[PDB]
RNA sequence: ACGGAAGGGCACCACCAGGAGUGGAGCCUGCGGCUUAAUUUGACUCAACACGGGGAAACUCACCAGGUCCAGACACAAUAAGGAUUGACAGAUUGAGAGCUCUUUCUUGAUUUUGUGGGUGGUGGUGCAUGGCCGUUCUUAGUUGGUGGAGUGAUUUGUCUGCUUAAUUGCGAUAACGAACGAGACCUUAACCUACUAAAUAGUGGUGCUAGCAUUUGCUGGUUAUCCACUUCUUAGAGGGACUAUCGGUUUCAAGCCGAUGGAAGUUUGAGGCAAUAACAGGUCUGUGAUGCCCUUAGACGUUCUGGGCCGCACGCGCGCUACACUGACGGAGCCAGCGAGUCUAACCUUGGCCGAGAGGUCUUGGUAAUCUUGUGAAACUCCGUCGUGCUGGGGAUAGAGCAUUGUAAUUAUUGCUCUUCAACGAGGAAUUCCUAGUAAGCGCAAGUCAUCAGCUUGCGUUGAUUACGUCCCUGCCCUUUGUACACAC
């Protein structure tokens, strides 16, 4: 009845607001991204990830209860929803996910500099061509500064950082 | 039976093998039809600024959302119409379809 | 922020707040006879025949028909 | 907070009911969609909910989602006077 | 008490507001989304707008 | 790093050359100061001042006069169903049927309330504690590692004399070798395709139906169910195409440069996007339920209600619009675009036809869109006339009266229409801005904000010039050499 412009946006924006959940709720449980497929009378989510059954609970109780909290907001229909999971290869080639895990390292309270030599090299060793990251802030200290770890070689401009660089 | 087909995207690829599946579907179930009307594709065009607070110099960003639309009318009957319309369904495009 | 004087006469004036008063519900004392009814409830349909009609001044106020009903018996 | 218990425990088998809640955050509305109470009152309840501790809470884009735990479940299995494993919110 | 939100916000910019962080400035109408530019801008590409030109 | 030191190369945020201008008048709008109850505030060279998407009636809103409400969770103890507590009509009260509060007796009854901590809220402070984002240094070409070599070492070479390039781009030269980032490459758009895919949501022709004139054959037209065919225009898709091709000079005769021909296109085809290392004690805690620390937290700096306010004017600055008239104003005619947006559970765009001078009103219609608004019949323009060089039919602030619309509300007139009043201003001073091609400039047009309000901005197209093809003289940039009592670095 709307017209398609509008039609579009939401559903760009739903696919960003649900993505906003997600990578919220599911972030200590190696998130890393969702997929819609539209289907006639049904939609499908995916969750590319790595801790599977700890997204599912147990039967999937916690994905059904996902699926009721989203159903009742967006006012869906139930059954017209559905979720799966995705153990995703190549856990190192996703730098969402590697992010988080620095995170939830930090939080605990690793040292930095091992904890980003840490992840490099594991990602560089998973079989990336070049890895970087970056910190800013107070680091042991009361005033802004920054540090920076990186190996191999990276670009900066154009349609191939557009593609195929993951930030 | 006098349908009319149309898809709604921007996954240009998708949207065309989606295209070439459906009309070879179509010519070697040896179906009537015209070609896929193809309309002007739309930009819908955001314009504002970088900058989140006031100061700074202005520079202005320009994004884009590139949409393609696609239709088509066909005559069927009904199994092959209802066999066409439960198969091609690849994910990101988006399909409408109605008689009449 | 420390320029405020409330030069506002003092007014924190928190309302009455359902004083605690004696036993309610008075609905007669009849000693040796059948306990009659005071203050003569509202008519409303709503009422259960325990919504004492106040009337402060020649001037009925209903609690169930919270506001309304006002007579002159 | 002065609530009915009516409303309370309406929303208590809600959730028994459902297993999970969303409410946007708009005060001065006072009708949550699926429960004819107030939209400030659901949002206060559960407020107290997750002060004790009993349900898991986020915004997300400010429609605070709420989420139920076992001590939650069995506390209102008893609240409202249920059988263990009655009927939760989180069937299979 | 009853009055405690009377006034209208039937238009304005009281009644829009961002369905992201309910700021009422930066505002972006324009196709239905209603969202601050800070935020549109932090949120584009994920949607599919995207820079060309 | 700096240099009123040198050498070379560079840029219209730089000059010459010129074009239009600004500063001169008025007016819109921002900053300042001043006033005031408040006239919240942030930003102050470039790199703050039509910037905060900031076109404020209310809201926003952060400010002022004031009136409320509590959304003070959780834990401890307490009050306490002989009632914890909530609410109340009518009068008084108060702008205010805010019981806000009081008179008052009623309604309700474990939800509260009381106090102790304890958490929250905060457009409250700190942007010099932060992130993130942005801007800028910096549109220029520059930045770095490994291994070797020099040096006790800071460090250096690699990263270069020279030549060339928009370019540390290349030729090459060479205690350096080999690599990477940046640039280029790449992406988008603009242009070419009578070649492919095609199509009443785009057109073309022809057929039939049909109007006029000519009638002679024809010309100009209307006709979605009259159909037939095609896709040049129209779209989009895949694709091709220019790479400096060729030719001629010039050049160690190499990179490459100039010219000419051809070619849709021969300044990296044009314009953009993307856009490195290092850095600022740049801006922003007022975009962010991102925010540390502090402050506040119930006569709250929270929230809400009313009325003002952010515009207040003795004065200074910056953006822009109007003009200072014949290369014109006015009245008639002709009168051609493009970008682009549009109603669903709402009331957007609105066509038609009726009324009204007009604004506008009216009942209808179509549209979720190449489909209908719309061929947006835009303006400028062109053809005709009125005018006459006259602070004059230039120009239209300034004011008055009336008429409609938007909105709960228009009062310091929202805006629009009509009549009347018709002031400075005769080309702008010291100074200063932008600019080399469809660019400037003139022209209007949509979108953003948005209930209504453009003199704002972003984009669109329409008419369309002169003046250079250079230099470092001013202002600044890049490399190298040199000097230095410089390092929060002239
Ligand atoms: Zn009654
Ligand atoms: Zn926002």
């Amino acid at each position: 009845l709307i017209s398609k412009k509008r039609k579009l946006v939401a559903d760009g924006v739903f696919y960003a607001e649900l993505n906003e959940f997600f990578t919220r709720e599911l972030a200590e449980e190696g998130y890393s991204g969702v997929e819609v497929r539209v289907t006639p009378t049904k939609t499908e989510v995916i969750i590319r990830a790595t801790r599977t059954q700890d997204v599912l609970g147990e039967n999937g109780r916690r994905i059904n209860e996902l699926t009721l909290l989203v159903q009742k907001r967006f006012k869906y229909a139930p059954g017209t929803i559905v979720l799966y999971a995705e153990r995703v290869q190549d856990r190192g080639l996703s730098a969402v996910a590697q992010a988080e895990s620095m995170k939830f390292k930090l939080l605990n309270g690793l040292a930095i500099r091992r904890a980003a030599y840490g992840v490099v090299r594991y990602v560089m060793e998973s079989g990336a061509k070049g890895c970087e990251v970056v910190v800013s802030g107070k680091l042991r200290a009361a005033r802004a500064k920054a540090m920076k770890f990186a190996d191999g070689f990276l670009i900066h401009s154009g349609q191939p950082v557009n593609d195929f660089i993951d930030t | 039976i006098k349908i009319r087909i149309t898809l709604t995207s921007t996954k240009v690829k998708q949207l065309e093998n989606v295209s070439s599946n459906i009309v070879k579907n179509a010519e070697q179930h040896n179906l009537v039809k015209k070609g896929p009307v193809r309309l002007p594709t739309k930009v819908l065009k955001i314009s504002t600024r970088k900058t989140p607070n006031g100061e700074g110099s202005k520079t202005w960003e320009t994004y884009e959302m590139r949409i393609h639309k696609r239709y088509i009318d066909l005559e069927a009957p009904v199994q092959i119409v209802k066999r066409i319309t439960q198969i091609t369904i690849e994910p990101g495009v988006d399909v409408e379809v109605v008689v009449a | 922020r420390k320029k405020k004087v409330y030069t506002t006469p003092k007014k924190i004036k928190h309302k009455h707040k359902a004083v605690k008063l004696a036993v309610l519900s008075y609905y007669k004392v009849d000693a040796e006879g059948k306990v009659t009814k005071l203050r003569r409830e509202c008519s409303n349909p709503t009422c259960g025949a325990g919504v004492f009609l106040a009337n402060h001044k020649d001037r009925l106020y209903c609690g169930k028909c919270h506001s309304v009903y006002k007579v002159n018996a | 907070m002065l609530m009915p218990k009516e409303d309370r425990n309406k929303i208590h088998q809600y959730l028994f009911q459902e297993g999970v809640v969303v409410a946007k955050k708009d005060f001065n509305q006072a009708k949550h969609e699926e429960i004819d109470t107030k939209n400030l009152y659901v949002i206060k309840a559960l407020q107290s909910l997750t002060s004790k501790g009993y349900v898991k809470t986020q915004f997300s884009w400010q429609y605070y989602y709420y989420t139920l735990t076992e001590e939650g479940v069995e506390y209102l299995r008893e609240y409202l006077n249920l059988p263990e494993h009655i009927v939760p919110g989180t069937y299979i | 008490e009853n009055v405690w939100f009377s006034h209208p916000r039937r238009y304005g910019k009281g009644s829009r507001q961002c369905r992201v962080c309910s700021s009422h400035t930066g505002l972006i109408r324009k196709y239905g989304l209603n969202i601050c530019r800070q935020c549109f801008r932090e949120k584009a590409n994920d949607i599919g707008f995207n820079k060309f030109r």
